[PDB]
């Protein structure tokens, strides 16, 4: 097999800017292919035999290298180019395609708003509690959150999930889902939970005691 | 320098009289010839004189030919060879997937015409560069 | 060129899924078809490819085994059967118009993809439940199967300052998904989430307070 490495894996930049990719080849490879892929879509071909433009890709897009080093590189991003690329080898079996290059937007940083929010009334009935911990447009993207249940740290009994970069302010947002059986939600009084992030100077708690 | 260009101009005239044969072969049974996907796989070892498994096939100049063509992908149709490039003798463009048999003006010959056209040139090098060693 | 793939299916482990691909627009029996995949959050893997003319086929040595193409040459149709399913399986997979084809056309074609989710789970709707206390609210889409699932604020009034979180897979087999919006705390006028699940046939309009 022939591994595609990518370089960098993510990558930050502003509308206007000239960006390159890179696409390292464990061994040398006659010519490589370009995809763009958006969220819920299918690949988009932009660049093919290394340094061809696929019919209707805007001129802004262009490859190339030989070896086991190639290039896709974009001059002057436009908002429709944050998206992830991947470079793609079909020479070679099994035909196989780099991890893939993320592309987002840079921003000034900001903190996230923080909010709690205690099971229903409604799931209670059900014999499951979930607490529920928002962290809204904040940027950069890193930021960890940690439970706490009458002070005690929790472990393995949360989730988190995090939005695509916002369209419009570009930053992200976390949600993260503390799950506790009924019975043991109804043994602990503070629920918690701690973030922390670049824009914070210190870590923000949100809480709530279970009786209020 | 000579020497290696006689090598790789002999592997691409290799590659020409393999794909005259099967069109010969459809002349003579009065069969039309496809050159696309339902035609054969030119990166086969046995048609150029190899073993099955043998490794010198990829070691081999008429291997590094096909293997590098833009119209390569694991496998090559006489179209992906004869329009593909880098080669010595350039792109034929605009072919047909296939040449069906016809009595009046046969398609197929016409298509025998073509190919021959284009591998005289590279033909003539050969003869002309072997003709200066002897 | 077009390439239209069968619906989303849902099995269980040891199961197999057959996906069909509908081809038109170009010459069917003169170009090789190819499936690629991917699983959620991860990058694309290429798992075979099929000669229509002749039925021939090559195989990624990972899927070697366990799958099977074939091809209807009077219909233009290919399918991918993928047994002995496993939960790694879950993923979205394309059929693929590529290669050789890109030199001649300057173009590719995908299909639009069919999603298949591999699992013990059966398919089940959510429950939704509120996400009560600039103020956020929300709705808590909990326990359902297989994905996906649509969130609506307002029947689509909504959509400024909305986040509809990624689902999450918990370890019960069943996803929950979370989806909020921030509004000026002196708002709290009406607001309604609407779910639809429409594996399960579950569309439900929740009331937030």
């Amino acid at each position: 097999d022939i591994q595609l490495t990518q370089s960098p894996s993510f990558l930050s930049a502003s509308v206007g800017d000239r960006v390159t990719i890179t696409c390292s080849a464990s061994t040398s490879v006659s010519y490589m292919e370009w995809y763009q892929q958006k969220p819920g879509k299918a690949p988009k071909l932009l660049i093919y035999t290394t340094s061809k433009l696929a019919s209707g890709v805007p001129s802004r897009f262009s490859g190339s290298g030989s070896g086991t080093e190639f290039t896709l590189t974009i001059s002057s991003l436009q908002p429709e180019d944050f998206a992830t690329y991947y470079c793609h080898q079909w020479r070679n079996y099994p035909f196989t395609f780099g991890q893939g290059t993320k592309l987002e937007i840079k921003r000034a940083v900001a903190a996230p708003s923080v909010f709690i929010f205690p099971p229903s009334d409604e799931q209670l009935k059900s014999g499951t509690a979930s607490v529920v911990c928002l962290l809204n447009n904040f940027y950069p993207r890193e930021a960890k959150v940690q439970w706490k249940v009458d002070n005690a740290l929790q472990s393995g009994n949360s989730q988190e999930s995090v939005t695509e970069q916002d369209s419009k302010d570009s930053t992200y947002s976390l949600s993260s889902t503390l799950t506790l059986s009924k019975a043991d939600y109804e043994k602990h009084k503070v629920y918690a939970c701690e973030v922390t992030h670049q824009g914070l100077s210190s870590p923000v708690t949100k809480s709530f005691n279970r009786g209020e | 320098a000579l020497l290696d260009e006689l090598k790789a101009l002999t592997a691409e005239l290799k590659v020409y009289s393999v794909i005259q044969s099967q069109i010969n072969a459809a002349l003579s049974a009065k069969q039309g010839i496809r050159i696309d996907a339902g035609g054969i796989d030119l990166v086969d070892p046995t048609l150029y004189g190899y073993a099955v498994g043998d490794p010198r096939w990829k070691d081999s100049p008429e291997y590094a030919l096909l293997s590098n063509l833009d119209t390569f992908s694991g496998k090559l149709s006489i179209k992906d060879f004869l329009s593909g490039s880098p080669k010595q003798s350039g792109e034929l463009k605009g072919l047909s997937d296939e040449y069906p048999f016809e009595k009046d003006n046969n398609p197929v010959g016409n298509f025998a015409t073509t190919v021959s056209d284009r591998s005289r040139p590279l033909n003539d090098k050969v003869n002309e560069k072997t003709t200066l060693l002897n | 060129v077009q390439l239209v793939q069968s619906g989303a299916e849902v099995k269980k482990p040891g199961a197999s899924v057959k996906v069909s691909c509908k081809a038109s627009g170009y010459s069917f029996t003169s170009y090789w078809m190819h499936w690629v995949r991917q699983a959620p959050g991860q990058g694309l893997e290429w798992m075979g490819e099929i000669n229509p003319s002749n039925g021939r086929t090559n195989y990624n040595e990972k899927f070697n085994t366990r799958v099977t193409m074939t091809r209807d040459t009077s219909t233009s149709t290919v399918y991918m059967e993928l047994s002995s399913l496993r939960s790694e399986d879950t993923a979205v997979y394309y059929c693929v118009l590529y290669g050789n084809y890109v030199v001649y056309y300057t173009m590719d074609y995908w299909g639009q993809g069919t999603t298949v989710t591999v699992s013990s789970a059966s398919t089940k709707g959510p429950s939704v439940f509120p996400l009560a206390p600039t103020a956020a609210l929300g709705c808590l889409v909990k326990d359902y199967f297989p994905e996906p699932v649509t969130v609506s604020w307002n029947s689509g009034a909504l959509t400024s300052g909305v986040h509809t979180f990624p689902a999450v897979l918990q370890s019960s087999g069943l996803y929950s998904l979370s989806s909020v919006v921030t509004v000026p705390s002196s708002s709290l006028k009406t607001y309604t989430c609407n779910v639809d699940h429409k594996p399960s046939n579950t569309k439900v309009d929740k009331r937030v307070e």
